[PDB]
């Protein structure tokens, strides 16, 4: 049936799906269908839904609120209305959040890491990449990160530097100390875990 | 005030109140007088003088009417309310009252209080499923063999305890009014004292529906020469009160019955049991088989033991027997990477993190076995030692062993100097 | 107020305490006090409370049903009434049961039980009682119960006999079989546990 | 359909629906117009022109009445209902609206929608107990120092997150009507993003009561004197709608609030928790300290392990620490003759019956130590061997050792042949 004598009742359900800069609001009409609903008014805001109100017709079961600040807490109110006025609201709050991009399949770490000891000061380490043609020259944009730490004790904070080539020179080091080396490859958004660790000790000079 | 549990805090057998289950209820009858307004006559005795007075049933004169409501209504000896059958419904014909309880009841008795002379033959049937099938409860007749094809009052043994019997008791034509028939369900039955531990008797006393049928009328009075109808209109069935006394059946695990969301009646089961009659164990609580309360043991259901990595379980009878009849529960779909009967150890590819207790989300920590250096991802649960390759050693197989060095092959990562 | 226009409502509570041949019924009056109560009617019976009805006045919170049968199941109905009639009943069922007497403090078992093997057929055993003067003669009425069983296998159901004296002759036995004997004292309603066991084996 | 638990079957943080807690409620006000009938004037703008119109407030004519049901009633932009104060209440007078929620709420905001110009100065206080004590929530003023003695808009720091601030925001006329003041409880507070894990902030948003007080009026309009009164009757407080938005505070252990037996509002406690806010553990689940749900862990309370020899336990922090932070529960009043932390062994004078599983009413069996033959009633728990006397043997010490025979002495029951 249809009745315009009064304001519509409260909507049957309200649901909110937060996205990065946007929020998708979905709902269902009031239980008693005898009361005419002309449309739906959606209030929304940060901390409270008084910031902005958007009206849609009675046929809409969903709407996407756009142009919202990121990492923010939005309160959202959903009402139904006819020529009498607006009905009793439902409230729901949601927080905009950065989308979580699924992790890319990992690359295979560099292999054949070897340490050649030049001096007390420096150690040169080299490796190979099986993701490269046997001539081992770079085309696509890659970079290798090389980390080293002191083997004694079982812990030391790693120091790392990068390379656009398959060789790298470790420079500032402690004389007569065993060192633990390792390297990973990263290409575009994909990376690899750290390679097998190679050890080497400085010249004690 | 939970009767199902001790002074503290353990459980115990609890039973619903003894009630008349037929009280609020409406009982369906095959016969009632008023449809056209009809005549009926009552015969009274003063000395050896009989006096027959006649009245009119008129089912729209709430005064002269005798509806089946009057069977289950309030019983007041002063103002008496009686349902009354049609005038002279006689053998081979019979009149049937049928009453539905709605719940499984353990019925201690069924009793009828008559406004007429009692029947010479009457039968009581019950239903243990809901109106779907009927089985005999009790039989009353002067001649049992010729009427119900049952022997007259007969000795029941520990074998036939569920056998409905037939007695000539309560068949006597007097009292001419206010006569009473009381059928005790446990009367004369050998194991009755042990009813608590006797399942056949607990079954026998169980009914969801009660149906009485009046087979034959006592013909009492002096035939009148004017109209035979006077002696005909004086023969009928009339009942003041119908009672099914007994307790709502919850198998000893509930202290009351209440109506659920669908407004049908069910037990308020406690003891970790579920079901209408608390006939089964509540989810995740079947570590041991279900059992009715014996007034010695409450026989409550016991929750499965999972390490809080799952709530789903199923019972295993073999594992129960091996447990010495203690715990037969096994756990389903152990989450949080654990696995086992109780989810007490780690899935393939993980190992026990002992900084975290076994019930911790992180109790099982993944062993990351080096892609290049290890021969597989499944490590030892205890040590966390990965299956290292031929020339490699390490916990994760992340380095070459001594006297070895890295090669340029992924397949054989380490070789000898 | 006080109202006789209608029957009283149902009583507030009903409780039954079963005893050996009687049953104690206790209750509380119906909630609404505007309805006048003249009295209380108590129906009772075996299997159903149609056997007998007992009326009491409005002042009674309890009654003791007497002359009941002794290991029997009684259904009891409690109504309240005024000059209009009887109200809606409460039901409760109970079972008369034997009283539980236990337990008298236990005696000290006989001591120095000894087995003398007379024949292949019979063995005669003797004992002592430290609850007796040193002359070991009986005054108060005591009796000693003597039990015996075969030691092989680990169990056999015991045979026992009673005695008014401190010796007893066990007859009817298997030749060349080891037997376990023991004795207990019972005096009046007091009893003792079984004494230390004495063994003996019958003759060839 | 229980949001407090997983797709199956484990638990998770659940929170009640976001609501306006001020809606059904009745608000107590310090001032209201209609008694006796009073005059009030509204000033409107057309271009730059003021038009001052005057009306009557008749507390008893339901058409010109402005009762404070019109604060919490349905908000309809078409037919607007406004509570309205006495005509001239000015500094240092103030008008107080005070609202009681009935339950602890975590309050996301407090908002007033005015039918008059907004106040120049306004204060918001809360109560975290039920109206016994009040502490400041928010302050709004043109001059904050001279009015509320609080600094003007100030940086809140991770030191004081709970400091009520004072801003000149929303103190502006205009609008002359339909003005809006919205106080966000988490606005400007550093740790807000971490609110789930920030206890001080969880406290800050918790209130059982809200009290707003309007301190000072904006003086707006031109005094034209035949009578000054026309401009005087035009300065008052009026608000069409009051809203305190937020969620019922269940500490993440409940998805809804429901009416109690006393018609009190309480959380519908899940995750084995109790209390009105679900702030404590359910009576038997003491095995580890209570904790609020973090949206990672649900932190449900876990039941004590007693072997079904007790339903009472208490937590022990030391035993918890030693368990590797797993289980700190110890058991009280162990029945069935058992004893131990978990009631896992037998009381003095009893021993373990291994015919029976450790959880059994008869699991602990009394060792019968012969009165004459044994040196004490306390036997060995495992074997059941009694402390036999000299020359005595047997489990119960009921017989003489080899090479011995019974004496007539109780002290030395056995001597040698
Ligand atoms: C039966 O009773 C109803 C109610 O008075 C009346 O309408 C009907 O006419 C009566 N007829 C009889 C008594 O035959
Ligand atoms: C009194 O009796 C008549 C006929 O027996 C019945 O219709 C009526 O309902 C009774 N009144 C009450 C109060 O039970
Ligand atoms: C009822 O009567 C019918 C026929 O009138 C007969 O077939 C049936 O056996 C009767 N039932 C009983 C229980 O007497
Ligand atoms: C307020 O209402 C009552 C009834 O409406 C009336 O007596 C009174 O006149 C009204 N206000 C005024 C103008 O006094
Ligand atoms: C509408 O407003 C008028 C005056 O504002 C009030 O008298 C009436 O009660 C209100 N009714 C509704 C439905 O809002
Ligand atoms: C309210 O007014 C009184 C006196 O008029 C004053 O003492 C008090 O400080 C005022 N409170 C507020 C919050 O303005
Ligand atoms: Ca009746
Ligand atoms: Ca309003």
């Amino acid at each position: 049936g249809s009745d315009e004598t009064r304001v519509p009742e409260v909507p049957s359900s309200l649901h909110v799906r937060p996205l990065v800069t946007s929020i998708v609001v979905s709902w269902t009409p009031p239980e008693n269908q005898n009361i005419v609903v002309r449309g739906y008014a959606i209030g929304y805001g940060i901390g409270s839904p008084h910031a902005q109100t958007i009206k849609v017709d009675y046929k809409q079961r969903y709407y996407t609120i756009e142009n919202l600040d990121p990492s923010s807490h939005y309160v959202i109110t959903l009402k139904a209305f006819n020529n009498v006025g607006e009905g009793i609201p439902l409230y729901e709050s949601a927080v905009t959040r950065p989308h979580t991009v699924p992790d890319p399949t990992p690359m295979m770490p560099p292999v054949g890491v070897q340490a050649s000891i030049l001096s007390h000061d420096t150690i040169r380490i080299t490796w190979a990449d099986n993701s490269l043609p046997k001539h081992q020259k770079i085309t696509d944009s890659r970079y290798y990160t090389v980390r080293w730490k002191t083997n004694i004790p079982a812990n030391t904070k790693y120091k790392n530097a990068q390379a656009t080539t398959l060789s790298y020179l470790v420079t500032g080091l402690k004389p007569n100390t065993l060192y633990e080396f390792s390297v990973m490859v990263t290409k575009g958004r994909r990376s690899s875990t750290w390679s097998m660790t190679a050890h080497g000790a400085t010249a004690s000079g | 005030p939970d009767p199902c549990y001790d002074e503290h805090g353990l459980p115990r057998r609890c039973i619903p109140d003894f009630v008349n289950s037929a009280f609020g209820k409406e009982v369906k009858v095959s016969s009632t007088c008023g449809k056209p307004p009809s005549r009926y006559c009552v015969v009274t005795e003063k000395g050896e003088e009989q006096v027959r007075s006649c009245h009119l049933c008129n089912a729209s004169d709430p005064k002269r009417a005798h509806p089946p409501s009057f069977l289950t209504d309030l019983n007041n000896p002063h103002n008496l309310t009686c349902w009354q059958s049609d005038s002279y419904v006689q053998y081979p014909h019979n009149v049937t009252l049928t009453l539905s309880l709605g719940k499984k009841f353990e019925v201690t008795y069924v009793s009828l209080q008559f406004c007429s002379p009692r029947p010479e033959s009457m039968a009581i049937y019950k239903s243990m499923d809901y109106g779907k099938t009927w089985v005999p409860f009790q039989f009353y007749s002067t001649q049992c063999r010729k009427m119900y094809n049952k022997p007259s009052r007969a000795a029941i043994t520990k074998q036939n305890e569920q056998e409905a019997i037939c007695t000539d008791s309560h068949t006597d034509v007097r009292p001419l009014s206010g006569g009473l028939i009381a059928f005790s369900t446990l009367d004369g039955r050998p194991t009755a004292h042990d009813f608590d531990n006797s399942p056949v008797l607990q079954d026998w006393v169980t009914a969801t529906d009660i149906k009485v049928t009046f087979s034959r009328l006592h013909t009492f009075g002096d035939e009148n020469e004017d109209d035979s109808e006077l002696a005909r209109d004086s023969y009928f069935y009339a009942v003041s009160d119908l009672q099914v006394g007994g307790r709502c059946k919850c198998n000893g695990h509930a202290s009351r019955c209440v109506r659920d969301r669908d407004d049908n009646l069910v037990c308020d089961c406690k003891h970790n049991t579920a079901g209408p009659e608390c006939d089964r164990c509540k989810p995740f609580h079947y570590d041991r088989p279900w059992q009715r309360a014996t007034a010695r043991e409450a026989n409550e259901c016991v929750a499965c033991n999972c390490n809080l990595h799952a709530r789903r379980c199923r019972f295993n009878m073999e594992l129960y027997k091996l447990s010495g009849r203690k715990s037969g529960g096994v756990c389903l779909n152990c989450r949080h990477n654990t696995a086992g009967r109780h989810c007490h150890y780690c899935k393939e590819g993980f190992y026990r993190d002992l900084s975290k207790p076994i019930s911790h989300r992180k109790a099982c920590k993944e062993c990351d076995c080096h892609p290049v250096g290890a021969a597989g991802q499944t490590c030892n649960q205890t040590t966390g030692q990965c299956p290292c390759k031929d020339g490699v050693t390490g916990i994760t197989c992340n380095r070459c062993a001594k006297g070895y060095q890295q090669s340029r092959s992924p397949i054989a990562p380490c070789i000898k100097i």
